[PDB]
Formats: structure tokens, C-alpha cells, sequence
């Protein structure tokens, strides 16, 4: 009965929280006697190691779900894959806290492994939603060539052309591409300027010095921006006006704790209600069986419902990305966020802090400049 | 390529068009002279309108 | 200068040793000592794993590594991306999960795995559907990450196909045991052969299911690789006659064979090291050490993998390191539910077969007696008898293959039955009996005589 | 224009039953069985979507 729920975090004062809501998960709603041991590894200093504490303590207490932040400094490429793909051996779930690297979406590797925080092209439908705030129909995508970025390019194409909805140019991007100039003129060809942009800080950054630079800022000029383009120098070379995005407790994540853990303890008495319960294997040696109950995890996951998050309803997609996530879009104007955009998840609602379009005024702009040459 | 000089019908039509319609005409040959298929390119699969 | 392998328990140790000592004394006799440390054993456990990779990384810092087990967890090879990323050596993958390629190879992987190409795969299904002209489809996946991958394969490769391969959509299982959504799926299937793309036990499942339906019966047919069958050594019970798999199998090849293969195109890349550079980047230090950083300043194969040729095998690989030349042992079950043997790929990627189209044969007997000898005479215009074009396929619009009796010399007069294009008023009419009589119909053509002779009643033609 | 008389055998087959029931290809549907036969049927044909 004594289910072993890992949690892998910067601070032991969380895991400390981790074992307080296992203390209230044994309280609320949930029956057990022992039915819950706590363990808690911080991010290890080398991404090398990170089954250590799997194998070696956590397996070893047959662990069957860990809770993981994505590094103890969260911003190198320390993205917690290796955790991840060593808990991917024998079906074991496992649900990313806080991240938004698509490339863990990628469920014909990422077998066991969903998403409280959805990723960014979840942010692609959002776009669309705006679409038919504001009616448009010729579209500038902008995507740094990324398997989450050409993910996002498959949300985007479908929602699209679900409704049929034609974009003009995708323009393609490496990263640390500064020469964009080229692609900058092939942008001053169009009747849009719908700029819909999707890189790193740093891509961005020089983008906007040189799109500027073009001089390519103008009322129109929409800048559509994600948000790894909301940090650092993408901050810093972005004119005023400019829409960001902005997921609301995306970084609660102790209400990210207490959500995860009523979660899980429910969907753990979903366990019990079930039959033939596998049997976690304690060592990495000579256990080279997979869990049979792994699918049966992932049914339990997939199929219970939890309106009952601090977060909302903590009720996930198809790829276990929480559905109606509340959204918050926002407009540096001279460079200070102005909140407009509010969304449960699709519900529209406008701050009645208006939109100053990135270059000149508050008004909704045309991508729709015709030329009158006709080739 | 060289600008060359064009008769015919549609060329009158665009200049009632223009009068309609009020555009400028950017006129060009064709490199190929040809309407251009859905033809595969090689790697002998990639059916391309040409 | 060094090989690591680590194996199923097979083929032994000592073996290995003799194996090491053949290829070492059989051709280009190495300047680098290329040296092996091999074993046997039954894991995928991570925990076996880290020993292994830190008792070799900290052993001399091994060079090169050719794995082929007994196993099947196809992720155990998607964990070997630590290794290709952590210890930066390029990664042979022959049998076990290694040879079980889900690994989309990535930019820091150094993979190079000799299994599931999934390309060539769906390519070769496609010739399949070729050769013996199975145009008319059932398509039936589940929902595995990964098979909508497949259908977009047969999405693209049928529209980039002016053939105009007869489509029955892909029904895809969306969670097993629904059993009766599954059902009301699978009454939609309306065709003779049903692609498959499953789980082992799914097939279990499907093919019970199909006994039900019927669409187990032998006039039916039923090609699922290498994803299904895996060891073709595992044969389970609902599973009949004619189902065909392509394996990279140890059926056409040894262990050893392979093994002194990609040894000599280990040491091909290292020429080419040898050749570009004069040096080569060693493994790294340690296991749990995060040193300087992985500068790979003397350059993993990843361009020196572009160019190895073998013995007359191009035996280099794609960039996404899958085999230029595959072997695609394409082998099938038969009445008895044995595997045998019917295509290989080897040659342009070209299908090498036994032109044997009837093999639905009474295995969960479902015996089909429908089939009609019809042998008869070119007369024109009720047979006008064309010959196989290359026009994408052996189809010509109006036509039916026909063999005939195609004898080798006026003194071996054995009669190869050559399939040959058909079109005639008779021909016509026997469509018209599909459309109304409503059978199969075979199609031979008359050698032995015209019509009929009365040598002493003894009837020709 | 006739699709045959597809007589369901014995109650309670309910797999044999939807096997004859997945024999049905027209609109309009005759009928002539007992009534708790009836609530089969219909439970069984709007799971067949007839």
C-alpha cells in the first residue's frame, strides 16, 4: 500500500511541502494506513549522474512517480532529460511540473511523462483565438528550426487550416541567425505584418535591432511573441506595444505542489480500486521487466479528473497539458507589461488597458496593403 | 531576358481592367513556355506543379 | 584501438575471442590494436548500465562498441543516448532493443543501429503491395506514438505515387480491450489484405477478434514487420499462415558475420580519422565527472561514418545512420506457423522473392476453394496477351498477369511461369464473371497443343 | 428492392447478434419480433448507429 512518490526540486523546504501534502493526502478523501512514504532528491550537480538516486534510492523504495522542476537552476540545457529517460525504461509516469520544452511532449519517446504546464505550442491555439479577436487572415510565422517549434508549426498549420486559415510566408530560423536580413526583406513584401515569433532571447534580440533596423516597427508591425522571446535581451532590442504571453500559476509551484499531490493520491486510490497491481521492482539489476500496470498508470492519469487544483481544473489534454490554463497577455509599452489579454482558457476578455500597436496608435491595424502590381 | 513586344486580347483586357480596376501589370515570358504539370522530380516521387 | 561488447547470452565468450582474432588476422591488419572487451548477459537494468559504462570508460577508455542481444526493450537503445552523449563513442546496434530503432537519432547521439529503419520499412511494404500487385488496402494501426508517423508514410508515399494504390483508411485501435468499439471499427474493414501495425499481444487481440469477423479468412491477406513478429523464434498460437514480417534477422546472416562487418567499418571511420586528422578524441575520463566540457576537438565519425564500404557491402550509413544498402530479411509464416524466408533488399533495395502469391492455406481452417485454372490460348482480340512495362508497377490499366510457361532452352524446356500483362474480349468477360460469378481466376497460358488434338484421344492444348 | 430477412436466432447472443446487425445497409427498417426483443434491438442499433 505504501506508495513511494518521488520529487525532484531545488530546496528540500518543497520537498518538505511534498511531505506535508502527503500528510494531507492521507487526510483528504484518500484511505490508507501507510499508504504513502516520502521521498524527496534535490537536482543533482551533474546531469551525468541522475539515476543514482533513481536506481540506487528511489527504485530501490519502489518509487512510482516523481515530481520534478526542471533544474535546480532551471536555465541551462539542464532541461531534466536524464531522470526523465532513465525513469522511461519500464513505463514509469512521471509529470514535468513546470516545463514547456515540447521536446518532452514527444510521446513516442516520452512514454510516461505529462505536463502539468503545457508548453508553448499550446500557446499556437491561443494565437488563434486572437485571430478572431482581431480578424486577420494574412499571417507572418516566424518558428527557429525546432522540433518544438515545428510542432508548434503542426498545431499552428491544423488550426489553421481547420478553419482554413492560410498563412503567407513561415520563415525558418536557425538559432544565433543575425544575417535574417534576407528574411527580413523577403518580410517587406507583404501586405502583412502580422509577426508571429517563436526563437530563444537572443535570435529575437537581434531580429528586432535589425528588423528596426529595417525600420520595420510600424503600427502593423504585430509583434506575436513567445516566451522564451519574453526574457533576457528579446526584452531588451523589442519596441513598445508588443504582446506577450503570460500562462497565470505558471509558477505557483507550490500550488503546483499541493494540485500534484491530491492528484496523485486520488489517482493512486484509483490504483487500489484496481486489480493485479504489479509490483514495482526495488533494484535495477536483474528486474528487466517493464510494468505491466505502466498502460494501466496511464489510463489512471488520463481518465481521472481533478477540478480540485489550486491552479484550476487540474484536467489535462490528450497529451496531459492542463486544459483551460488561465492566460494573461501583456504589452511592454516602454517596456512596462500591460495586461490585456485574459483567457480561462478560451474565454476572451480584454483588460480595458488598451493596445498600443507596437509601433504607432490603438488601433487595430491591416496586413492587408495591396500593391496594385500585378506580376 | 529581354522586353519584348506583346499583342493580343488579354493585354486589352487588362487595360479595361486597369481602367475598372485600377492596378499596374508587372508582364513577363515564360522561361519554360509551358503551363507546367504536377511532375515528380528526381528522387522520382515529388509531384510538383511546374 | 578499442571495442566494447556487451550481449545476450548467445554465442559465447571464447567464441567472441576466436571472432576478434579472425577478424584481426582476416584483412587490413590494423595499426590501431583494435581491442575488444565482450561478454553475455540477460539485462536491460540501468544499474548494469552504469557499471559496465564506468568499468569501460574507466578501462583504457574503449573506442568503438558493437552490441547485439537477446533482448527487446526497444528504449534500453533510446537510453544508449547517455552513452552516445556522455561518452561521446559511436554506438553499433545489430540485435536486442539496439537493433530496435524508435531512437529518432539526435544531433548528440552517436548512433549508428542496424534495425528499423522505418523509411525503408514502409518503402518495402510498398514494394510488397507491388509485386505481386496488391493494390486494394485494409489499413489497420493502433495509436502508439509513433504509428501516426506510419500514417503519415502511407499518406505521402501513396500521393507521391501516380500508381493509385486502392485505399482502405487506416482503422486504428484507440485503447485496447474497448471490444466492442474495436468491433464496430473493425466491421469497417471491406478488403482482402490487412496492414498492420501493432503491439504483439494487440495482434492477440485482433486476430481474435477477426476469427470472429472472418477476416481471418485465407483468401485474405496479412504482412505486419518486424514491430509484431520481433524473434521470429517466438511463434504464438492465433497467428496463421501467410503473415510476413521484414527482419534484419541472424536468418541470412550470424552473429559473428555482423560482428567482423561493423568491426572493419569501425576501423574504415578510424582510417578516415587517420587519414583527416592523424589522432583520435579518446572516451572521456570518468562517468560522474563534468571535466572541462564534451569539445569533441577531435571529432567523432559522424562524417567519417559517411564513407565505409565492406567486402563489396556500401556498408555506410544514412545520416540518420540507417543502412544504405539493407538487408531487410523479409521472411513469412506459413501453414505450420513457421517463419520461412520469401524477400531481401540488399540490391538497390530491390525485392529478391520466390514469386509465390497464394499462401492463405488453412492454418485456423477458412478454406478457400475458389481459384480457377483457366489456361488458354493468345487470340486476338479475346487474349491479347501485353507484356510487364516498367510503368511504376507491372499494372497496365486493362490487364491481368498471366503465367506463362517460359521454357529456359529447347533442352531444359522447364517453363518459368512469367507473369505477363492481359487484355482481350475474354478477359472482359471474365471481369464481368468477377462481377457477377465472383471468383479468382487463374490465368495461364496454353503451350502443350492448340485447342485439342486426338493423338489416339489423347487430348492437347 | 430487398435486403434479406436477417433473423436474429436465439436473446442474448449479443455478439452474434451485432455480427447479423453489421449485415444491415438501408434506411428503412421492418421489423417483426417481441417487444423486450425490441429494447435489444434498439439498445443495440443505436450502438450501431442504425
Amino acid at each position: 500500500k505504501i506508495v513511494n512518490i518521488g520529487a525532484v526540486l531545488s530546496t528540500r523546504k518543497h520537498e518538505q511541502m511534498f511531505r506535508e501534502a502527503v500528510n494531507q493526502a492521507n487526510k483528504r478523501h484518500g484511505s490508507w494506513k501507510i499508504q504513502l512514504n516520502a521521498t524527496s532528491v534535490t537536482h543533482k550537480p551533474n546531469a551525468i549522474q541522475m539515476a543514482l538516486s533513481v536506481c540506487e534510492d528511489l527504485i530501490s523504495s519502489q518509487v512510482y512517480a516523481i515530481l520534478v522542476s526542471h533544474p535546480p537552476t532551471p536555465n541551462d540545457h539542464f532541461t531534466p532529460t536524464p531522470v526523465s529517460y532513465t525513469a522511461g525504461f519500464y513505463r514509469i509516469p512521471v509529470l514535468g511540473l513546470t516545463t514547456r520544452m515540447s521536446i518532452y511532449s514527444d510521446k513516442s519517446i516520452h512514454l510516461s511523462f505529462l505536463r502539468t504546464v503545457p508548453p508553448y505550442s499550446h500557446q499556437s491555439s491561443v494565437w488563434f483565438e486572437m485571430m478572431r479577436v482581431y480578424s486577420w487572415n494574412h499571417i507572418i510565422l516566424l518558428v527557429s528550426d525546432d522540433h518544438e517549434g515545428r510542432a508548434a508549426q503542426k498545431r499552428l498549420e491544423t488550426l489553421l487550416e481547420e478553419r482554413e486559415s492560410k498563412a503567407e510566408k513561415v520563415l525558418q530560423f536557425d538559432p544565433g541567425t543575425k544575417n535574417v536580413t534576407a528574411l527580413l526583406m523577403e518580410a517587406k513584401e507583404l501586405e502583412a505584418r502580422v509577426i508571429i515569433l517563436s526563437a530563444s532571447e537572443d535570435d529575437a534580440a537581434t531580429v528586432y535591432r535589425a528588423a528596426a533596423m529595417l525600420n520595420m516597427t510600424g503600427s502593423g508591425y504585430v509583434w506575436l511573441v513567445g516566451e522564451r522571446e519574453i526574457s533576457g535581451n528579446a526584452l531588451r532590442y523589442a519596441p513598445d506595444g508588443i504582446l506577450g504571453l503570460q500562462l497565470i500559476n505558471g509558477k505557483n509551484e507550490s500550488a503546483h505542489i499541493s494540485d500534484a499531490v491530491g492528484v496523485v493520491a486520488q489517482a493512486v486510490h484509483e490504483l487500489l480500486e484496481k486489480e493485479n497491481i504489479t509490483d514495482p521492482p526495488r533494484g535495477c539489476v536483474g528486474n528487466t521487466n517493464i510494468w505491466k500496470t505502466g498502460p494501466l498508470f496511464k489510463r489512471v492519469l488520463m481518465s481521472s479528473k481533478y477540478a480540485d487544483g489550486v491552479t484550476g481544473r487540474v484536467e489535462f489534454n490528450e497529451d496531459g497539458d492542463r486544459k483551460f490554463a488561465n492566460y494573461s497577455i501583456m504589452n511592454l509599452q516602454n517596456r512596462k507589461l500591460v495586461q490585456v489579454g485574459i483567457y480561462n482558457g478560451t474565454h476572451v476578455i480584454p483588460n480595458d488597458r488598451k493596445i498600443i500597436w507596437p509601433g504607432g496608435e490603438t488601433e487595430k491595424p491591416r496586413g492587408y496593403q495591396m500593391s496594385t502590381r500585378l506580376k | 531576358t529581354v522586353p519584348q513586344c506583346c499583342y493580343g486580347f488579354c493585354i486589352d483586357l487588362l487595360i479595361k481592367l486597369a481602367r475598372t480596376m485600377n492596378f499596374t501589370y508587372e508582364v513577363h515570358l515564360v522561361a519554360d513556355g509551358k503551363f507546367g504539370t504536377q511532375e515528380r522530380v528526381n528522387n522520382s516521387n515529388k509531384k510538383e506543379w511546374n | 584501438l578499442n571495442i566494447a561488447v556487451m550481449l545476450g547470452h548467445s554465442h559465447d565468450v571464447t567464441e567472441r575471442e576466436l571472432r576478434t582474432l579472425w577478424g584481426p588476422e582476416q584483412a587490413a591488419g590494423l595499426p590501431l590494436d583494435v581491442n575488444v572487451v565482450a561478454l553475455l548477459m540477460n539485462r536491460t537494468d540501468p544499474k548494469s548500465l552504469i557499471t559496465h559504462v564506468c568499468d569501460l570508460m574507466s578501462g583504457a577508455r574503449i573506442h568503438g562498441l558493437v552490441f547485439g542481444d537477446d533482448t527487446d526493450q526497444e528504449a534500453v537503445a533510446q537510453m544508449l543516448d547517455f552513452i552516445s552523449s556522455h561518452t561521446f563513442v559511436p554506438i553499433l546496434g545489430i540485435h536486442g532493443g539496439a537493433s530496435m530503432i524508435m531512437a529518432d537519432k539526435d544531433p548528440t547521439s552517436t548512433f549508428f543501429q542496424f534495425g528499423a529503419s522505418i523509411q525503408q520499412q514502409a518503402t518495402v511494404m510498398l514494394k510488397i503491395m507491388q509485386d505481386y500487385d496488391w493494390h486494394v488496402f485494409s489499413l489497420v494501426t493502433t495509436i502508439f506514438p509513433g504509428y501516426r508517423e506510419f500514417i503519415s508514410f502511407v499518406k505521402t508515399t501513396v500521393d507521391n505515387s501516380f500508381v493509385g494504390w486502392d485505399m482502405q483508411n487506416v482503422i486504428t485501435l484507440d485503447t485496447s480491450f474497448e471490444d466492442a468499439k474495436t468491433q464496430v471499427q473493425l466491421k469497417k474493414i471491406h478488403s482482402s489484405v490487412i496492414l498492420l501495425y501493432c503491439s504483439k499481444d494487440e495482434a492477440v487481440l485482433i486476430l481474435s477478434e477477426a476469427r470472429s469477423l472472418g477476416l481471418t479468412g485465407y483468401d485474405f491477406f496479412w504482412i505486419v514487420p518486424s514491430l509484431v513478429s520481433g524473434n521470429t523464434e517466438l511463434i504464438p498460437k492465433e497467428f496463421p499462415s501467410g503473415l510476413i514480417s521484414v527482419s534484419y534477422d541472424d536468418w541470412d546472416y550470424s552473429l559473428e558475420a555482423r560482428v567482423r562487418d561493423g568491426i572493419g567499418i569501425l576501423t574504415t571511420a578510424a582510417s578516415s580519422m587517420l587519414e583527416k586528422f592523424s589522432y583520435i578524441p579518446e572516451a572521456k575520463a570518468s562517468c560522474y565527472g563534468q571535466m572541462e566540457r564534451p569539445e569533441v576537438p577531435m571529432h567523432t565519425l559522424h562524417p567519417f561514418m559517411v564513407n565505409v564500404t565492406w567486402d563489396g557491402k556500401d556498408l555506410s550509413f544514412t545520416e540518420e545512420g540507417y543502412q544504405v544498402h539493407p538487408r531487410l530479411v523479409v521472411i513469412v509464416l506459413n501453414k505450420d506457423r513457421e517463419w520461412e524466408k520469401v524477400g531481401k533488399w540488399e540490391n538497390h533495395t530491390l525485392s529478391l522473392r520466390h514469386a509465390v502469391w497464394p499462401r492463405y492455406k488453412s492454418f485456423s481452417d477458412e478454406p478457400d476453394d475458389n481459384h480457377l485454372s483457366i489456361v488458354t490460348l493468345e487470340e486476338a482480340p479475346f487474349v491479347i496477351v501485353e507484356d510487364i512495362d516498367p510503368l511504376t508497377e507491372t499494372c497496365v490499366r486493362n490487364t491481368v498477369p498471366c503465367r506463362k510457361f517460359v521454357k529456359i532452352n529447347n533442352s531444359t524446356n522447364e517453363g518459368m511461369n512469367v507473369k505477363k500483362c492481359c487484355k482481350g474480349f475474354c478477359i472482359d468477360i471474365l471481369k464481368k464473371l468477377s462481377r457477377t460469378v465472383k471468383f479468382t481466376y487463374d490465368l495461364y497460358l496454353v503451350t502443350n497443343g492448340k485447342h485439342g488434338k486426338k493423338v489416339n484421344n489423347v487430348w492437347n492444348g
